[PDB]
RNA sequence: GUUCACCACGGUGUGGUUGAUGACUGGGGUGAAGUCGUAACAAGGUAGCCGUAGGGGAACCUGCGGCUGGAUC
RNA sequence: AAACUGAAGAGUUUGAUCAUGGCUCAGAUUGAACGCUGGCGGCAGGCUUAACACAUGCAAGUCGAGCGGUAACAGGAGAAGCUUGCUUCUUGCUGACGAGCGGCGGACGGGUGAGUAAUACUUAGGAAUCUACCUAGUAGUGGGGGAUAGCUCGGGGAAACUCGAAUUAAUACCGCAUACGACCUACGGGAGAAAGGGGGCUCUCGCUAUUAGAUGAGCCUAAGUCGGAUUAGCUAGAUGGUGGGGUAAAGGCCUACCAUGGCGACGAUCUGUAGCUGGUCUGAGAGGAUGAUCAGCCACACCGGGACUGAGACACGGCCCGGACUCCUACGGGAGGCAGCAGUGGGGAAUAUUGGACAAUGGGGGCAACCCUGAUCCAGCCAUGCCGCGUGUGUGAAGAAGGCCUUUUGGUUGUAAAGCACUUUAAGCAGUGAAGAAGACUCCGUGGUUAAUACCCACGGACGAUGACAUUAGCUGCAGAAUAAGCACCGGCUAACUCUGUGCCAGCAGCCGCGGUAAUACAGAGGGUGCAAGCGUUAAUCGGAAUUACUGGGCGUAAAGGGAGCGUAGGUGGCUCGAUAAGUCAGAUGUGAAAUCCCCGGGCUUAACCUGG
């Protein structure tokens, strides 16, 4: 970077990308838990980890890590194979 | 390429500087090109009075 | 650019007067010579084809007027768009030029000195509509259909403009100019039709030549 | 909205036809009308339809990699 | 945001601007998305200086356009006449 | 951090297309007061021409079939 | 009312002719080059080649009214050595302000045309999307926590920079609390925000969730859009379907399985070439050629690849990795990308200043003040083009001299010159002098707001703070013809003819051709012709060329009927009564950007130019 401030925007843009990146990967754990909980079709075990990520999932959506859109749909498509798997 | 050096007399040999235009000769095979006179190493034409332009020629004093 | 060089051997050339010397001796004295055209031979043999009438009618009309081809060659592409006739509209605008009126209301001896007035800043136009006189310097000036022409207060007493309307008198006045010699003041009522010019200029020859 | 009309082709795809939509386009220059054709793939939900038969066909939403049109009404059917 | 700005045309030390709405991101002479009148700084005062239709410039403003400080003035001294 | 997946550079092998060059070689053209003939144009002195085959320093010749764009009849 | 106006041929095959048919020419045009010459102004244009490599300077900042603060700076208050008017040290106390955290901008504006023959462009539509700033709404803006940059302390490094310990603020970050909308729902219910700052409890700038606009972006469909068949077969995630993933969003975009599809002589595939368009040149038109400057779209930013942040980028002057090159180094390591504006080297036939200012129109930031802006507005260089003006004007004959020809005396240069009388455009000199400026600030008044006559905002007045250009444009005076003409051609085409020299030599030439001792064709002169601050030459496009003929040609013998037939695709197709309305025609509507072209006007003294409909 040749400027001040775009010396200044990158080094603030690995500050705004570590931050995030925490944050990317918590909402992808929490998602690992309801799609293994769905290889082992189990819906008790699978409601209560569709449970728990719908806060972080959709929390993760409101700060911008993701978008409603997808978090909308990762609910949608999530409870459309759980609601099917013996209800 | 080869072409024609038109005026009475010029000043050119090996390794001169020429700048060459279009047009061809009628009376020589496989020339089609004029040597342009009075424009890098090409002197124009040393005597020339009524059409001076075509053969670099300064306009006498 | 304009032509500077002699008067009388362009008149010679074309084989008629043009109008290029003040008329206080007639054509024929002036000259004298004006049966050869100029220079060794002049009169001689060789038959003129059709493109000589045509170069030789379009060459005449440029003299006359002082016009040189690259401001005349634009008049022909004014007068062909132009509606009506193209050698018609060629002729009202040649003489609807701001230093042809002058001179066709007797201020000048000729188009020559009275293109010495007009670029010499001596001649006021006064648009119609608009209440100003402007002081000009372009000779090409299109005149239109009401402009009021008057001479300049500082050049009013002006020895060379008070022997040409005396030489204008005899020579007429037409009758689409007003003039007025008291107050040194004129107006381009109207454009000059066809029937108000010479009749041996034929202009079919000029749109002829401007065709290849 | 933008429905087309044409035959039916080929129908060996699961809901879908090939439609033949034939057009005059004329020449630009020489003005003599050519007839001309493209091939449109259409969707039929049901797969009723064969080839040979007359089928409208409007614009939708792309349902596939190569379609996007959809069948609307079997006008005639094969003789 | 959407601009009610003067694009310039005209020529050399003779400027003649459009009065045009356009996005605020496109050169100033660019793409627009309405012309709606013209500007002449050295006209006569037998000749139009100003014109502007009055209907869109509002519309464009119930709808979100923003005016710039030249146009803004040109309009407070082309409606109070 | 480690490891696997994807992947850029890069490497390897084998082909295709294409430019420039190449001893030598084939015909094409231009150039003079050349050498050998005289094939065609007249019935051009054996009518010419087409396809094909054989032959011959070279134009060309000969056979077979065809044509008149062959004169004399 | 008007847009409705436009069409030329010649030379050259022959002893001669007519036809055929090529070649050549006269025209227009240019981002032009070169040769000779060159006065001025206005308006445009100016690396077409190396998307070659780039020295140096500038081209993206801004906010202290988010925050801790104090490196400089300027003050202010007190310490006053007071050295009596020298003068310093403490203090963020104030104007402000370097670095730092934070926000917005940097995705625009600007450049280029390498790639791209179709994720492109043009035209017409579509649905399955997102959208900072802006407009109009709706519900809010509650309450806590843990950090951390700068600042310290100690190191490492030649530098670039870096490592560790300690640690403060925030509109930085993370919980918790609520939620009109909004999201998921099996529709019973589940989960999801935010931040404060400023002016005198209010108002305002903000922030959060969202609706509808507008704007922008992404996506899709159909039609159209270069050449080659001496490239005919092309495809295996390939064609379609389902489950799942992925996206802001449809979709083989991805994936597993299932089927065996999909495209192609209406040109697939493979090649070569190319940014596309409005437009531009040409042409009577139809066509042909082209895609500079202006505008729209696309793609690219040393080369290959990946992403981050963000509303928006896979980012021209951002990041990471790799590479080529260039540079610095203490040899361990580092830095960089003018296809931004100037400019350099190089390449080339050839294309400019390392300029000024943000005054105007815009853009970024800010409450403003104000700052930034090589966009832009101007200035510089260049006859590169278009347009305009000038280089004088009248009058002047026993028709001077000089040149040239000549029948030796006439002709011609020629009213041309001289002489005489004028004029001062342009340039020069001196004055004067609009307009480009939008009237910021500050003050008053009115209205809204309010608890309020504060504040804020809107409106109405006063006022003059603001001009790079600039010594402006213009206008008025002074002087003196004073400072200002060249280029090509003159056998025919093609306007314009004679001598002298030369002697198939020297040379000319677009073509036909000229030159071999009397050359209108070479070279020089005189005279003339055409253009003219230009004139010629070369390159290039169209024209003439009806010479690819659609408009608008031919095929017995001039080039040209396939050796003949059968026949596929295709093209075309009898009569009569119906139906349909696809083609066809008409009408309406939407669209066909602006500019350009044309018509009618209007402003530059005219014109070029600009401009309204």
């Amino acid at each position: 970077a040749n400027t001040a401030q775009a010396r200044k925007r990158a080094r603030q843009n690995t500050k705004r990308r570590q931050n995030s990146a925490s944050q990317r990967s918590m909402v992808r754990t929490y998602l690992k838990r309801v799609d293994a909980a769905i290889a082992a079709k189990d819906y008790d075990a699978a409601t209560e980890a569709y449970k728990k990520a719908i806060p972080v999932l959709d929390r993760m959506a409101d700060k911008g890590i993701i978008h409603k859109n997808k978090a909308a749909r990762r609910k949608s498509r999530l409870n459309k194979t759980i609601k099917g798997l013996q209800a | 390429v080869s072409s024609y050096i038109g005026g009475e007399g010029h000043n050119l040999q090996e390794h001169s500087v020429v700048l060459i235009r279009g047009g061809r000769v009628k009376d020589l095979p496989g020339v089609r090109y004029h040597t342009v006179r009075g424009a890098l190493d090409c002197a124009g034409v040393k005597d020339r009075k009524q059409g001076r332009s075509k053969y670099g020629a300064k306009k006498p004093k | 650019a304009r032509y500077i060089g002699p008067k009388l051997k362009l008149s010679r050339r074309e084989g008629t007067d043009l109008g290029l010397k003040s008329g206080v001796k007639p054509y024929d004295v002036k000259t004298k010579k004006a049966a050869r055209p100029p220079g060794q031979h002049g009169v001689s043999r060789n038959k003129t084809s059709e493109y000589a009438l045509q170069l030789r009618e379009k060459q005449k009309v440029k003299r006359i007027y002082g016009v040189l081809e690259r401001q005349f060659a634009n008049y022909y592409k004014e007068a062909a768009r132009k509606r009506g006739a193209t050698g018609e509209n060629l002729l009202a605008m040649l003489e609807s030029r701001l230093d042809n009126v002058v001179y066709r209301m007797g201020f000048g001896s000729t188009r020559a000195e009275a293109r010495q007035l007009v670029s010499h800043r001596t001649v006021m136009v006064k648009k119609a509509g608009r209440d100003e006189f402007v002081r000009v310097n372009i000779p090409s000036i299109q005149l239109q259909d009401g402009d009021v022409i008057a001479i300049q207060e500082k050049s009013r007493e002006q020895l060379r403009i008070k022997n040409a309307i005396e030489l204008a008198t005899q020579r007429g006045i037409p009758e689409w100019l007003d003039v007025d010699h008291s107050k040194l003041q004129g107006t381009f009522k109207k454009a000059p039709d066809r029937i108000d010019l010479p009749a041996e200029i034929n202009e079919s020859l000029i749109v002829e030549l401007y065709s290849k | 909205a933008s429905v087309l009309t044409g035959r039916v082709v080929s129908d060996k795809m699961d809901k879908s036809i090939t439609v033949l939509i034939e057009r005059l386009v004329r020449h630009p220059l020489y003005g003599k009308q050519l007839r001309r054709s493209t091939k449109i793939k259409a969707h039929d939900e049901n797969n009723v339809c064969q080839q040979g038969d007359l089928v409208r066909i409007k614009e939708t939403r792309p349902i596939s990699k190569t379609k996007a049109w959809t069948l609307v009404d079997v006008v005639e059917k094969v003789e | 945001m959407v601009v009610i700005r003067l694009a310039r045309g005209g020529a050399k030390k003779r400027p003649f601007y459009q009065v045009v709405v356009a996005d605020q991101r496109r050169a100033r002479d660019g793409r627009y998305i309405e012309n709606i009148g013209f500007f002449n700084p050295l006209a006569k005062e037998s000749e139009e200086a100003v014109r502007l239709n009055m209907e869109a410039y509002h519309a464009w403003i119930a709808k979100g356009a923003q005016p710039s400080d030249r146009v803004a003035s040109l309009v407070r001294a082309y409606n109070k006449a």
